[PDB]
RNA sequence: UCAAAGAGUGCU
């Protein structure tokens, strides 16, 4: 039957090149990035010290 | 299938992390280090106005 | 308009490229 | 600023599968290989090669864009943000590319030949630019400067512009012989456009290259004297001869060349 | 802008211009 | 089995994945052109555009080199992966390489069969995967450089154990060390397997027989 | 001595071909050196005896 | 171009002067503009690129 | 602003690279439940099959597994005391602790 | 109606489909190379 | 060799 899985192609995320910068993917789910409320603050108040 | 997260964000984890990202990484989590008087029921809650 | 084909076109070449001393002895 | 170019394309694909060009899988399978590019030229060791890859590769995204336009909107053009955006996108990439490297004449020319072919979408006055820089950063190509000089003359047929560039040209490089050349081959073409244009005005109801001829030799022989001379004038007064004989042939071979010139061109005397 | 496309500097800078410009006033 | 064994079945299972950077610099950095500060900056496409020209002087010498133009040197082997494909493809991708050892059997000396080679190694990693058919093909060819250079980014298989002396060493492997190699049971049928494929294709060529004929004859004295 | 045979001067020097002499690599560094080169100018009555 | 530019442009520089290949270069770059501004390390060198 | 930050987010969601799996069956007389997890170990590519991991060892059994978050490293705890720390992908243990506690 | 050769062509480097490589693949027998 | 820790160099 139909079958497909999570796959990683490693050219895709490790560069060939030893030189050439390697991806960031970066997804904006909400879930995926916890603690909004505690994290902005605790960014302000090392911003104020 | 379907088992995992199709995507990742590279910001908070990373599988392919080098071994000098991961203490930047550690460092920089350690610089925002959640107060465990932070803590509450609802993260929405924290910040209000009395 | 024949004659106007003769003369000549200024011809140009970019559209062609388009297509140690102060070491002493060992004793 | 990776993540920057790659949100500017956000609405384009959008709009591809909005108009139902590109499915969701195709149109992802575009983004990873733009992604990957987009990495690749903000990276260290960045080439040339990189800019044009990345051009032809866009460039081929946009052909099946336009055969999927006839194939299954069954339209010329479709109003929207698809149409242009492809385009716009290379010419951004043919600035940054020669942006990053301005010395590469070949990378240059694409983007002059690009724009070119796209008269239509690109003004001439967005070809002007691209020239002033490109005169400004290779003054001493002497290509470069009868370059602009063919483009508009022919496009455009501003002859005193036309005039102008060789009059600059002139200016920054004095030695050259090919370049009075092209200015005195310029010159009998005005001449002769003016005069076969007499002629038909007629039927419906030069000098000044000679002058260009004085100077010419005047110049190439001070600067050829410049030249096998050196820092230094040369005290024995032998040499000077031969110094004088060698302007003398490399001079003569000059304006026999032109008298070559002068055969072509019928109408003048 | 500066461009080498229209003169700037509203007088003839190099001997070739003084003698162009000549001919040019000379014929018409 | 102790869990250190049978880890070291998962790191040789997973030898060409290039997890990190660190893996991925080994794995590219293995050429058999240039050196190694350079191999890692040179790209794929770079690596293929002197590869395709290497073959068409290939094809030139041969005809049957143009096959694996369609095939092995295509513009679109680029883009393939072997850690991408499935089980059936891997045995469908190795045999094409296999073959390509063969028709390359007797062209080492020429320099182009070299800078071919190269786009194998670095696209398919056949230095890793096809160790053994890469290694048999080109016993005769010992004294040359190409050898030693293959040995310096091979890892010898159990049955080459004997030139692992050799390996990254200022010395060619002698004459001598060869006997051993072929005086090991285990290696003589495997070397007669391969010899049984090129008597069926008739691909066997002179310096092949007469590498062979000797070593054997070697093995009785 | 073979490329002073050649070249009596390094103005000379630009447009001789070296080629039967060095290699299309190194004969063009004495050209490129030729131009930015250091040497004072020779008389030819020191150029005679020279070659 | 060459060796002898250089030395005589070298002899300009030095005299706070302008030579043409001076003239040649600032001209096709600086606009003509209220007044356009370009830094150069000579004083002596200001009132000869003024007059041009 | 947020209608506008939401659409930004929209527009992000385009950039993720690739889609979570699927196995729906073709027929509908074929059934998720009945499909066996070798066939499925067949489907998958090479690499997947190296991804799956099996080792059998019954010295300090049963084994708690705990994976880390960036799911790099593994971490299996033996019950009669036996913990070794290893990253499946790159193959290499990084601890080995033999307490028999 | 179905594409052409030449769209088909086309389709086939736009979406670096890999399968016409593999039938070419999945046909080579070693005894026609040589 | 891996493996953890330092100290400089090039360059975005």
């Amino acid at each position: 039957m139909k079958i497909k899985t999570i796959k990683r192609s490693a050219d895709d995320y490790v560069p060939v090149k030893s030189t050439q910068e390697s991806q960031m993917p970066r997804n904006l789910n909400p879930e995926l990035h916890p603690f909004e409320r505690a994290r902005e603050y605790t960014k302000a108040l090392n911003a104020t010290k | 299938p379907g088992a995992g997260e199709a995507n990742y964000d590279a910001l908070e984890l990373n599988p392919f992390e080098t071994k000098k990202q991961r203490q930047e990484q550690e460092v920089r989590t350690l610089l925002n280090k959640l107060p465990a008087d932070t803590i509450t029921l609802d993260p929405n809650s924290i910040g209000s106005v009395d | 308009e024949t004659n106007l084909k003769k003369l000549p076109k200024l011809e140009t070449g970019f559209d062609a490229l388009a297509n140690d001393w102060f070491t002493l002895p060992k004793p | 600023k990776t993540r920057y170019y790659l949100e500017q394309c956000i609405p384009e694909m959008d709009d591809l599968v909005e108009k139902g060009l590109f499915t969701k899988n195709e149109v992802s399978l575009i983004m990873k290989k733009r992604t990957d590019f987009e990495h690749r030229l903000n990276s260290r060791g960045s080439s040339i090669n990189d800019y044009i890859k990345y051009i032809n590769y866009e460039s081929n995204v946009n052909k099946l864009r336009a055969k999927r336009c006839k194939r299954i909107l069954q339209v010329k053009k479709t109003n929207s943000l698809s149409d242009w955006s492809i385009q716009q996108r290379i010419g951004f990439i043919y600035q940054r590319g020669t942006n990053k490297f301005p010395q590469d004449l070949k990378f240059w020319a694409m983007y002059l030949n690009y724009m070119k072919a796209r008269g239509n979408q690109t003004s001439y006055k967005k070809i002007h630019n691209i020239y002033n820089q490109l005169l400004k950063l290779h003054p001493t190509n002497v290509d470069i400067w009868i370059s602009c000089a063919k483009y508009e003359y022919e496009v455009h047929a501003n002859f005193k512009s036309c005039r102008n560039i060789f009059q600059n040209g002139l200016r920054f490089n004095p030695d050259v012989p090919k370049l009075w050349y092209e200015y005195v081959k310029f010159e009998l073409n005005f001449i002769t456009k003016l005069i076969n244009r007499r002629k038909v005005m007629g039927l419906i109801n030069g000098d000044i290259a000679l002058t260009i001829f004085d100077v010419c030799m005047k110049t190439l022989g001070k600067h050829y004297i410049n030249k096998h001379k050196g820092y230094y004038a040369i005290s024995d007064s032998k040499m000077n001869i031969e110094l004088n004989k060698e302007t003398l042939n490399y001079l003569f071979s000059e304006s026999l060349r032109y008298i070559k010139l002068f055969d072509e061109f019928l109408d003048l005397e | 802008h500066a461009s080498a496309f229209t003169r700037t500097q509203d007088v003839p800078q190099t001997e070739l211009q003084e003698k162009v410009d000549q001919v040019l006033q000379e014929s018409n | 089995s102790s869990l250190s064994d049978q880890l070291a079945q998962v790191a040789s299972n997973n030898a060409t994945v290039a997890l990190d950077r660190k893996r991925r610099q080994k794995l590219h950095s293995a050429s058999l052109i240039y050196n190694s500060k350079t191999a890692a900056t040179q790209d794929y496409d770079f690596i293929f555009e002197n590869a395709s020209k290497a073959l068409e002087e290939l094809s030139q010498i041969e005809p049957k080199f143009a096959i694996f133009s369609r095939t092995l040197f295509s513009e679109s082997s680029i883009s393939l992966d072997r850690n991408v494909q499935t089980k059936e493809e891997i045995k469908d991708l190795d045999n094409a390489i296999n073959a390509y050892l063969l028709l390359a059997s007797s062209k080492w000396y020429l320099a182009p069969t070299l800078h071919a080679t190269e786009w194998l190694v670095r696209r398919f990693q056949i230095h890793v995967k096809n160790t053994e058919m890469l290694l048999l093909s080109t016993l005769n060819y010992y004294q040359t450089p190409v050898f030693k250079r293959i040995l310096s980014i091979i890892k010898l298989p159990p049955l080459f154990n004997c030139l692992s002396n050799f390996v990254r060493s200022e010395k060619p492997p002698t004459a001598l060390t060869m006997i051993k190699l072929f005086n090991d049971m285990d290696f003589l049928k495997l070397y007669t397997s391969y010899l049984d494929q090129c008597i069926k294709h008739n691909a066997t060529y002179t310096n092949q027989l007469l590498f062979t004929t000797c070593c054997f004859i070697n093995v009785v004295a | 001595a073979r490329i002073i045979l050649t070249m009596g001067i390094r103005s000379k020097a630009s447009e001789t071909d070296l080629s039967e002499i060095l290699p299309e690599e190194i004969e063009e560094r004495v050209k490129t050196a030729a131009e930015v080169s250091m040497g004072t100018e020779i008389t030819q009555t020191d150029l005679d005896n020279i070659n | 171009k060459g060796a002898a530019e250089a030395l005589e442009n070298a002899n300009d520089i030095s005299e706070g002067l302008v030579s043409e290949s001076l003239k040649a270069i600032l001209d096709l770059n600086l606009p003509k503009a209220k007044n356009i501004t370009l830094a150069i390390s000579d004083k002596n060198l200001g009132p000869s690129i003024k007059e041009e | 602003q947020y209608k506008k930050a939401v659409s930004s987010a929209a527009a992000t969601d385009y950039l993720l690279p690739e889609s979570n799996g699927y196995l729906e069956p073709e027929n509908e007389l074929e059934k998720t439940f009945k499909v066996q997890q070798s066939e499925i170990k067949s489907s998958v590519d090479v690499s997947t099959a190296n991804k799956a991991l099996d080792l059998s060892l019954k010295e300090f059994g049963p084994y708690h597994i705990k994976y880390a978050k960036n799911g790099t490293h593994l971490l299996i705890t033996g019950r009669k005391g036996h913990v070794a720390s290893m990253d499946w992908r790159k193959g290499q243990l990084r601890a080995e602790l033999f307490l028999n506690e | 109606p179905p594409p052409d050769e030449e769209e088909q062509l086309l389709a086939k480097f736009v979406f670096g489909d890999t399968t016409d490589l593999q039938e070419n693949l999945a046909k080579f027998n070693a005894d026609f190379i040589f």
